[PDB]
């Protein structure tokens, strides 16, 4: 169970960049550790993207700084780039080279992901004896605090 | 009996065991002589001598 | 009230080693009865404590990562804890790479 | 019960005047009535000549 | 009763009324009625000619 | 719910424009499609919010 989900944008001299955090709450019995990684597949966020386009980047395709799991408006100066005309493999983009020396901008979706930065409740606890032959101990929820992977992006496991 | 309490259990809470099947056929063999005296009948049979 | 929600601890009480630097006034490092820390601990008692908000409390520093986390405690009647007393739980076990 | 921030709060069907049963018992004394009901109507009334 | 934020809170079955074992007393209290009646069916009514 | 108590809006979407310098990575300030801002918008959509 997911509260919070906070995208906190920062825009810096760098670029843009977000720390958004959440607040996550686990199944019972279960032993969260730090930097654990978490993906939602039901859930698609939004970006953008923008490239210019070269000899090398036609020869060799553009490393996409997102995950892409699929483009929803893809453009250039020419105008809309049409489906025969690029390619994703590997999260690299490949393009006609048509596109030699023009900078193609991207809106895109990808599987919303979270790594554990830190764990404000990492333990609680209950003795349960009602209706058992001996007290047992059990691990109640955890609290997590879920920072969003925006810095270092890995494949989905599958 | 336990058809008519489908779902559920009755189980002691300090310890988790389940009713013994004693106290089904006493309270069975109690409710048959409860049936017999609210109607005037015999419902097990036996033999009467007068 | 205080045994039906507390957990199960093991607490055992500070007091300064007396291997302490005479000059210098540190610790022996190499000291068994305290391994480097200033204060040595008397053999263990059995109590039940309750413990609220176990937060980890990760640090990541350019020495290292480290935990500062931190947590509230109520005792049982009639206990005078004092500074740097020491408790452990043992039912609980915290996953660590 | 309120504990680090989860919290129960259960109202049972227990009460000062009735007990967690009542309500199965009450079905089971109005099935009871009936099916008797029935039962002394298929044996009949006892009578006697003095 | 609270301590530390930790609460705990009970409502039982007493009251300045009923007793902790009202209802169970009441519900024999019925089964000793159906009882009664249907040994008095049993046994007979006494009478004594003058 | 949401259409009860929302006022009307248009939404217009968000994207780079690609008039942004190749080299220096800032926008074209005379660029028609968006008006010095990086940034250009598709055509706008009607929606409560
Ligand atoms: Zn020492
Ligand atoms: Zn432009």
């Amino acid at each position: 169970a997911i509260q919070s989900q906070e995208k906190g944008t920062n825009q810096l001299d760098i670029g843009i960049l977000d720390t958004g955090t959440a607040i996550g709450t686990t199944q019972l019995e279960k032993r969260i550790s730090y930097r654990d990684r978490f993906t939602v597949p039901e859930v698609l966020m939004p970006q953008q993207m923008i490239y210019f386009v070269n000899k090398d980047r036609i020869k060799k395709g553009i490393p996409l700084y997102y995950d892409v799991k699929e483009i929803t408006y893809i453009a250039t100066q020419d105008g809309t780039v049409y489906e025969e005309d690029y390619e994703i493999k590997n999260n690299r983009l490949y393009l006609n080279e048509k596109y030699e020396n023009h900078t193609v901008t991207l809106k895109i979706l990808m599987t919303l992901r979270y790594v554990v930065s830190d764990i404000l409740k990492e333990s609680r606890y209950q003795y349960t004896k009602f209706n058992q032959p001996k007290s047992k101990f059990e691990n109640l929820p955890q609290k997590l605090l879920l920072k969003r992977e925006d810095v270092i992006v890995l494949q989905d496991p599958y | 009996v336990k058809a008519y309490m489908f779902g559920i259990v009755v189980q002691n809470p300090d310890t988790g065991q389940p009713m013994g099947d004693e106290f089904y056929n006493h309270i069975l063999e109690r409710a048959v002589g409860k049936a017999e005296r609210a109607l005037d009948i015999s419902i097990l049979p036996d033999t009467q001598h007068e | 009230f205080i045994n039906d929600r507390g957990i199960k601890v093991l607490w055992e009480e500070a007091y300064f080693c007396p291997c302490l630097n005479p000059d210098t006034g540190h610790p022996r490092v190499d000291c068994p009865r305290c391994h480097g820390k200033g204060i040595a601990y008397l053999p263990p008692k059995e109590t039940i404590m309750a413990i609220q908000s176990q937060e980890k409390g990760t640090n990541q520093l350019d020495i290292g990562i480290l935990d500062t986390g931190t947590a509230i405690g109520t005792t049982q009647l009639e206990k005078r804890i004092s500074y740097r007393d020491r408790f452990t739980v043992p039912e609980v076990l915290m996953p660590q790479q | 019960l309120e504990v680090d921030g989860i919290t129960e709060t259960i109202g049972t069907t227990q009460s000062a005047m009735y007990g967690g049963a009542s309500a199965q018992i009450l079905q089971i004394n109005e099935d009871i009535k009936e099916l008797l009901d029935g039962l002394r109507a298929y044996f009949g009334y006892n009578m006697i000549g003095l």
